[PDB]
């Protein structure tokens, strides 16, 4: 058994990676409300604990973090803002887990769009890394791959 | 061959249903049946002819008897008010959907050219052969233009189509009977609560009007009137379950609001002709903490880089461009003025003009803030928002558990009463898409958050360790009196309270609790267990009835994961699966509040919390006490 979370800002794309790492968007109708809603395997089972939604629920969050065990921190490549809100995410696990250093993977969504893009690659190098894309399956079971070998 | 077809099923020899059989096997429209299918079919399959092109196979509005494969010619398929809507030819097949869904035929059928000959197979033959079987999926065509997705999923559901024919679909299919009138009123819910997503108010409304004025071009006078008023009947049960939908929120809609009371005038004037909706008439004339709406007004101050404010007077669903206006009115302004909102802690948010009905989406302790663009980095937060310095145990020490807990959930109950349903699909879908407030549902969800920084600021404000101690104890007990009386929220409010980084840092508060204190504290926090998608919560309240207040965090997440999971178009139809998920889960509220629930000192303090929301305030006060 294992439980990755999944953190970031609003508009970042953390609900269609999840959906397209467990099940997959219009392939198959997805069901947010039923026991393996979240859960794949890949051999273990993962568990994906999303904050999309509940951004509001400071608690939530928090929640997420105590039972988690690998984090994906999620930031788009057309806002400014996202990659700015990062540091506070990545102490407050280191916060709630009570450790000292906690497995955790940096990710860099929506790629595939370049003509709206402001921000760059250059910026999240030095914190993985990933430029992946949740809408053109770039690099989305790569996210969840190695959080489970850290 | 022919004479063999005509006999009577009970009546055909061996030999003419083993001729029969072979036939059936050439037949593209049965070649998906199976072989014992089939077979039955050849005892069953009755050959009907007409001769003269234009000759009415069957009204639209009458009850249906008979499923029609076409041998030989085509027909014309006719809707009232569009005319011929496309021509079903040799090897089609027509009928299937009257005797499924046991609703009057949804279109005549004409013949397009002299000399048709048809299979047929009539209603009691085709319930006890195909019903099961025949037709699993159907997609109707217009023009050539896929119309309508229908799959046997027992009647048919709509799995797709445009906003048009899922309309036309929902009313045909409106059961009038009155031992069904609640078999109805759920079925049309799914269609009544969605439309705003596919279909608005600016379209459904000229609609409505059209369909209850569209007339037969088929069948005698005595026809005609009787499926022009079952039509008429039809449609005003549609805008009944439309108009009970939105109660009080038509008054946002000038074109809802004029078209409710012309369609009134308008059946009034037919009833006063035709002496019919005596049932109907009256319910339509009743329709011809408070909740919150979008035209109410408020005085809400934005202010300055220098902690001056300006007090504006605008409607709840006003947009930042009108708040923006707003201002600039009052203090005189060419000068690109930007909203942001601001957190106690100096986060920032940048508004966008798009954005509708802001004031309720603040933080609790955040502001609203108009600057120029270069003015952003260099605002900083009001004292105002940084909380109390001193507690208010003393208060509220003074005052029983369970009477804390009582009127906090008489509390919660006003405020999750004021949600209305479609408020939650504003909500999911973007405000700024229907241009309307979802103030009620904002001020509801921020309660939650509002009870757990409570929990944490009385903990953190409070110095003496022996009466820290008495804190938790008191916490918890509110907590469980808060889940007895079915306050799902408030109760996991509390617990992630005491779980918050700054209360469950307090070892020496922690070592001195009561094991039994400890003991509840961890079959609650258990409770709160993500694992196999937040189970422990979902069946805990499974177990409970009617009268409760749900987690609602998670009722958000759910709403947010059908949207994000799920493409509202389809091969660019509506995908009605996808609005039927949203609506169950927003119909999951209304089974929340189906039954009602069973010392102004306590009143008072519940209703007026003042609360610290700087996270990092509350680990500094928290590090003071218990280094
Ligand atoms: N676009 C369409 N709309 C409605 N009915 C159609 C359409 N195309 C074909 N039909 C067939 O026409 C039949 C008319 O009667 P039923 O409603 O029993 O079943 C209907 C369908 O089988």
């Amino acid at each position: 058994e294992y439980k990755l979370v999944v953190l970031g800002s609003g508009g970042v794309g953390k609900s269609a990676l999840t959906v397209q790492f467990v099940q997959g968007i219009f392939v198959e109708k997805y069901d947010p409300t039923i026991e393996d809603s979240y859960r794949k395997q890949v051999q273990c089972m993962l568990e994906i604990l999303d904050t999309a939604g509940t951004e509001q629920f400071t608690a939530m969050r928090d929640l997420y973090m105590k039972n988690g065990q690998g984090f994906a921190l999620v930031y788009s490549i057309t806002a400014q803002s996202t990659f700015n809100d990062l540091q506070d995410l990545r102490e407050q696990i280191l916060r709630v887990k009570d450790t000292d250093d906690v497995p955790m993977i940096l990710v860099g969504n929506k790629c595939d769009l370049e003509d709206e893009r402001v921000v760059g690659k250059e910026q999240g190098q030095n914190l993985a890394f990933l430029e992946s894309s949740a809408k053109s399956k770039i690099n989305v079971n790569e996210i969840f791959y190695d959080l489970v070998r850290q | 061959m022919r004479m063999i077809l005509r006999k009577p099923p009970g009546q055909r020899t061996v030999d003419d249903l083993e001729i029969i059989y072979d036939e059936l096997l050439h037949i593209k429209a049965l070649s998906h049946l199976s072989t014992t299918v089939k077979r039955e079919l050849a005892g069953v399959l009755i050959f009907e002819s007409h001769a003269k092109g234009g000759t009415v196979l069957f009204n639209q509005g009458e009850e249906g008897t008979s499923w029609y494969i076409i041998l030989k010619g085509s027909v014309n398929v006719v809707i009232y008010g569009k005319g011929v809507v496309c021509t079903l030819h040799e090897g089609d097949d027509f009928g299937q959907l009257a005797l499924v869904n046991d609703a009057p035929r949804a279109a005549s059928i004409v013949l397009r050219e002299d000399n048709c000959h048809f299979l047929r197979v009539d209603k009691e033959d085709f319930n006890r052969i195909l019903r099961d079987v025949e037709a699993n999926t159907v997609r109707l065509k217009e023009h050539d233009q896929d119309v309508l997705v229908l799959e046997k999923v027992q009647k048919y559901t709509v799995m797709s189509g445009t906003p048009e024919k899922i309309l036309e679909h929902f009313l045909e299919t409106i059961r009038l009977e009155p031992s069904l009138n609640e078999a109805t009123d759920s079925v049309l819910n799914d269609f009544v609560m969605m439309h705003c997503v596919f279909m608005p108010n600016t379209q459904l409304c000229p609609a409505l009007v059209a369909h209850y004025h569209a007339q037969p071009s088929q069948g005698t006078e005595q026809e005609r009137m009787d499926y022009a008023l079952n039509n008429k009947r039809r449609v005003i049960r549609l805008v009944l379950q439309w108009a009970a939908m939105y109660g009080d929120l038509l008054q946002e809609d000038d074109v809802a609001m004029a078209f409710l009371e012309e369609f009134y005038v308008s059946v009034s004037d037919d009833a006063r002709m035709m002496a019919a909706f005596k049932e109907q008439l009256p319910e339509l004339e009743k329709i011809v903490r408070q909740p919150i709406r979008g035209s109410d007004e408020v005085l809400f101050k934005v202010y300055c880089i220098d902690h001056t404010y300006t007090t504006i007077r605008v409607p709840v669903a006003a947009s930042v461009k009108e708040v923006i206006s707003a201002v600039a009115d009052k203090l005189g302004s060419g000068e690109g003025l930007i909203i942001v909102k601001m957190n106690s802690g100096g986060e920032k948010v940048v508004l966008k003009s798009n954005d509708v009905s802001v004031f309720t989406t603040l933080t609790i302790n955040g502001r609203l803030f108009a600057c120029p663009r270069e003015q952003f980095d260099s605002l900083t937060p009001l004292p105002e928002q940084e909380g109390p310095t001193t507690g208010t145990v003393g208060t509220f020490e003074l005052m029983s558990s369970k009477d804390l807990a009582y009127q906090m959930t008489t509390y919660d109950w006003e405020l999750f009463n004021c949600v209305h349903e479609l408020e939650l699909i504003y909500h999911t879908f973007g405000r700024h898409n229907f241009k309307k407030t979802t103030a009620n549902l904002d001020l509801f969800l921020r309660r939650f958050n509002e009870i757990q920084f409570w929990v944490v600021t009385e903990v953190c404000l409070c110095s003496q360790l022996s009466k820290r101690v008495q804190l938790l104890k008191k916490f918890i007990k509110i907590a469980a009196h808060c889940k007895e009386y079915k306050n799902l929220n408030s109760f996991f409010a509390i617990v992630m309270g005491l779980s918050n980084v700054a209360v469950s840092r307090l070892a020496l508060t922690w070592e001195k609790l009561p094991s039994k204190f400890k003991k509840f504290y961890a079959e609650f926090e258990s409770l709160m267990d993500p694992s196999r998608n937040h189970r422990a919560y979902r069946l805990t309240a499974a177990k409970l009835e009617p009268p409760l207040i749900p987690f609602m965090p998670l009722l958000i997440k759910d709403m947010t994961f059908t949207h994000e999971g799920n493409k509202t178009f389809i091969d660019n139809l509506v995908n009605f699966e996808k609005m039927r998920m949203i609506a169950n889960t927003a119909r999951t509220v209304r089974y929340y509040r189906s039954q009602p629930f069973n010392h102004q000192d306590v009143r008072s303090y519940v209703r007026q919390l003042n609360v610290i929301d700087n996270q990092r305030t509350l680990s500094q006060m928290s590090h003071r006490l218990e280094p």
